[PDB]
């Protein structure tokens, strides 16, 4: 709500890494990633009998 | 009943050397003169779409004839005037083809011809007068068949 | 060959018949004589001219079937189509794939269709959902308020509108573009170059407008596609890709570019003042968006450019274009992309 750029997905697997690391992963991608992240039978039977 | 005209037709229509064998003479004539008064004054429809890629579009507006030789760039727009003037009497309306005659179509043929040599120099712009050597003789037929057009309607 | 126009062949064939023992021909106008040599001057001259243009054609082709450079196709035109109901729906309805959009115009017959399968959930007044356009050519790029059809549509829609004109289909590759393509490939033979780097980046279809900064035992490229962004799969592709045209025993890294926004805020001058509306204010605008995106990297936002090509839409009907805030043009940085921005239309 308060930025430009929110989601709940793309948040949620940001925490659940977050989470597991325990807030110390082994590079700052994680914290990256978020931001990176966000920015037929009836036309066959048809088509077949106009070519017949 | 008018078909409507494409953009860039309806733009190109609104507004030394000399030939020892054909000149001109900038003579224009009544059914021609009619036929500008009506587009000048009254809005005619026009098009939106400009898929074809001939005659005016991308060649004479491409070609420099019209800023190094802007008498020259007058004499084809009389010829295309008088070619869309006697097309379109034919194609609908005929009641106009009444004010032409003979001689309307001898001094169009003559101006091609002394724009037509002109352009010869030129060797990039050979593509205008590929086209203007097929119309020539295309007024040439209307010339020698416009008298038994008439009386015979 | 050199180009012989009709008046110097009819010369030429007077002066060969006048010496040829003949002087009791006459070449007067009117004689059948100096018709046929006229004829035949003519269709000299149209041999000349189709032979350059043969050569020119041939010279083309021979370039194509030279090396392995050719053009690439077309691409289809695609947009957003909104869709009203008369009420919200009470439950959740699925749109049968291949749905047809169409319009009514005689102007813009072209049809579209789906490529995947939406569904409109209930308590909702309106759904979005992509199009394709099925002809590949420009004529997919139509006006605001357009598309006005739908094929298999149910009573529930009230109205079939396009907010926003496409402007993205596009017809064959411009020679232009083709050539500098060309011109980069060229110069692109000898490896180990900014310019190598440069066409090893741009060789992928998806991937325009790269940049490449070199520095001091650093190499950096800011890729991006044509919506500005650039996915994992796509770098880890154009590394792989520059990764043969990389020179050898010096470090490469790529980071993207960031984007950035500015409201230009421009106006601009009619001069036929039955013509103003609406229709007009957001095809205008829709025109301002579509040149700020497809924008290259590290290029100052000129306003010349800018106003040049606004003004190509109608030279007569558009008068002038002047501007508040951004009269000077904005230095962007290597890393810069100008892609968003509010516009706003002040009508004097």
């Amino acid at each position: 709500t308060k930025y430009r750029f929110g989601n709940k997905t793309h948040a949620t697997t940001l925490l659940d890494e977050y989470i597991k690391y325990k807030g110390e992963p082994p590079n700052d991608e994680a914290f990256d990633k978020y931001l990176k992240a966000i920015e037929s039978p009836l036309v066959m039977f048809s088509r077949m009998l106009f070519n017949w | 009943n008018f078909i409507p005209q494409p953009q860039g037709l309806l733009r190109f229509l609104n507004t030394s050397f000399v030939s020892k064998f054909y000149t001109p003479q900038l003579q224009l004539s009544e059914l021609a003169k009619k036929v500008l008064t009506n587009i000048k004054t009254d809005d005619i429809p026009v098009l939106e779409r400009e898929f074809n890629d001939n005659t005016i579009i991308h060649k004479a507006n491409d070609t420099l004839l019209k800023v190094q030789a802007p008498r020259m760039y007058m004499i084809l727009q009389s010829i295309v005037l008088e070619a869309y003037a006697i097309v379109n009497c034919f194609v609908e309306n005929p009641s106009s083809l009444k004010y032409l005659t003979e001689e309307d179509v001898s001094i169009t043929r003559e101006n091609l011809n002394y724009v037509a040599d002109y352009l010869g120099n030129y060797d990039d712009y050979n593509s205008v007068v590929l086209d203007l050597r097929d119309l020539d003789l295309c007024f040439s037929a209307i010339e020698l068949q416009l008298p038994l057009i008439k009386k015979e309607a | 060959m050199k180009t012989r126009k009709l008046t110097n062949i009819l010369s030429k064939l007077i002066d060969k018949t006048m010496a040829g023992t003949s002087k009791i021909t006459d070449f007067t106008p009117g004689s059948a004589s100096r018709s046929l040599l006229e004829a035949v001057s003519l269709e000299i001259e149209q041999f000349y001219i189709l032979t350059k243009e043969n050569i020119d054609w041939g010279i083309q082709e021979g370039i194509i079937e030279a090396f392995d450079f050719q053009k690439r196709q077309s691409k289809r035109a695609y947009g957003d189509v909104t869709i009203q109901f008369y009420q919200p729906l009470d439950m959740r309805m699925y749109i049968p794939a291949g749905t047809t959009f169409t319009s009514t115009r005689q102007e813009y017959p072209q049809q579209f269709e789906t490529l995947v399968d939406y569904y409109a959930e209930p308590d909702s007044t309106e759904i979005v959902v992509e199009v394709y356009c099925k002809e590949t050519g420009v004529a997919g790029n139509v006006p605001e308020g357009t598309i006005n059809t739908i094929a298999s549509g149910s009573s529930l829609i009230r109205s079939v509108n396009n907010e926003y004109s496409f402007n993205t289909g596009t017809k064959e590759e411009s020679q232009e573009d083709f050539k500098r393509r060309f011109h980069s490939f060229v110069e692109s033979r000898g490896r180990a170059t900014n310019k190598s780097v440069r066409y090893g980046a741009l060789q992928i279809p998806d991937v325009e407008g790269v940049y490449v900064y070199e520095e001091t035992g650093h190499i950096t490229v800011f890729a991006h596609d044509r919506n500005g962004n650039l996915s994992d799969t796509l770098k880890e592709d154009i590394i792989d890709a520059l990764q043969d045209y990389r020179p050898s025993g010096i470090m490469l890294d790529v980071t993207g570019v960031e984007k950035e926004e500015v409201n230009v805020s421009a106006t601009v001058t009619i001069s036929n003042k039955s013509r103003i509306g609406d229709t007009l204010q957001k095809h205008i605008e829709s025109v301002i968006r579509s040149y700020l995106n497809n924008l290259k990297t590290s290029d100052d936002l000129i306003i010349t450019d800018l106003i040049q090509a606004i003004m190509n839409i109608d030279d007569v009907l558009i008068y002038d274009v002047s501007f508040d805030n951004l009269d000077e043009n904005i230095i962007v940085p290597p890393q810069g992309i100008i892609r968003a921005g509010e516009i706003k239309v002040e009508l004097k």
